[PDB]
């Protein structure tokens, strides 16, 4: 790929939802950016993002 | 205006009057001075503050996330979502500015309304007492001390007590 950040390769970011009692598994030969954190949230509803200086 | 005394046959305002929105000026010659109505001024406060409050009040508005952020294979919910906004801003601005014109008329035209009452408030009372001089203005023919004007004012004005006078002073003229 043309250099960003001077480098020719990437990683594809992905991310998912674990509702209680599931189960994530993950399997891999090889390529996987494993995770190391990851985030116990509760929801919350109706907001948005703002972008300025202010 | 529409009921043609504010503007009308009363051509302008009393600066000096601030004890309300509608008023007396009395000649006695104990003195002259202004007064004011408080039962049809504070009735107007009433109402036109209602009018308001009713116009802001009435504003129900949820919690809400205006904005939308979409990729560039979204291009048709990105121009839903603009529509929708455009045309919520559409219908308020229509709207709101329409209502300000429209109701703007209905109060002037209340207030125009509550002085023409008045005056004929007063008419009524003084029917042959007294006469329709210039504008927003009676003259008697028997002479009413203080004591008579805020009479008139309270509503209660004992008309047959200076009848025999008035009919007196009104025979020459």
């Amino acid at each position: 790929r043309p250099k960003v950040r001077d480098r020719e390769g990437r990683i594809n970011y992905y991310w998912t939802l674990l509702e209680p009692g599931d189960t994530i598994i993950f399997e891999a030969n090889g390529n996987l950016i494993a995770p190391r954190y990851a985030f116990a949230l509760s929801r919350g509803f109706g907001s948005g993002i703002i972008n300025s200086n202010a | 205006g529409l009921f043609g005394a504010i503007a009308g046959f009363i051509e302008g305002g009393w600066t000096g009057m601030v004890d309300g929105w509608y008023g007396y000026h009395h000649q006695n010659e104990q003195g002259s001075g202004y007064a004011a109505d408080q039962k049809s001024t504070q009735n107007a406060i009433n109402g036109i503050t209602n009018k308001v409050n009713s116009v802001i009040e009435k504003m129900n508005t949820q919690f809400t996330a205006v904005g939308k952020e979409f990729n560039k294979l979204e291009r048709r919910m990105e121009n839903l979502n603009k529509k929708v906004d455009d045309g919520f801003i559409d219908i308020w601005t229509y709207n709101a500015e329409l209502l300000v014109l429209l109701e703007n008329e209905r109060t002037l035209d209340f207030h125009d309304s509550n002085v023409k009452n008045l005056y004929e408030k007063v008419k009524s009372q003084l029917k042959n007492n007294a006469k329709e001089i210039g504008n927003g203005c009676f003259e008697f023919y028997h002479k009413c001390n203080d004591e008579c004007m805020e009479s008139v004012k309270n509503g209660t004005y004992d008309y047959p007590k200076y009848s025999e006078e008035s009919k007196l002073n009104r025979e020459k003229i």
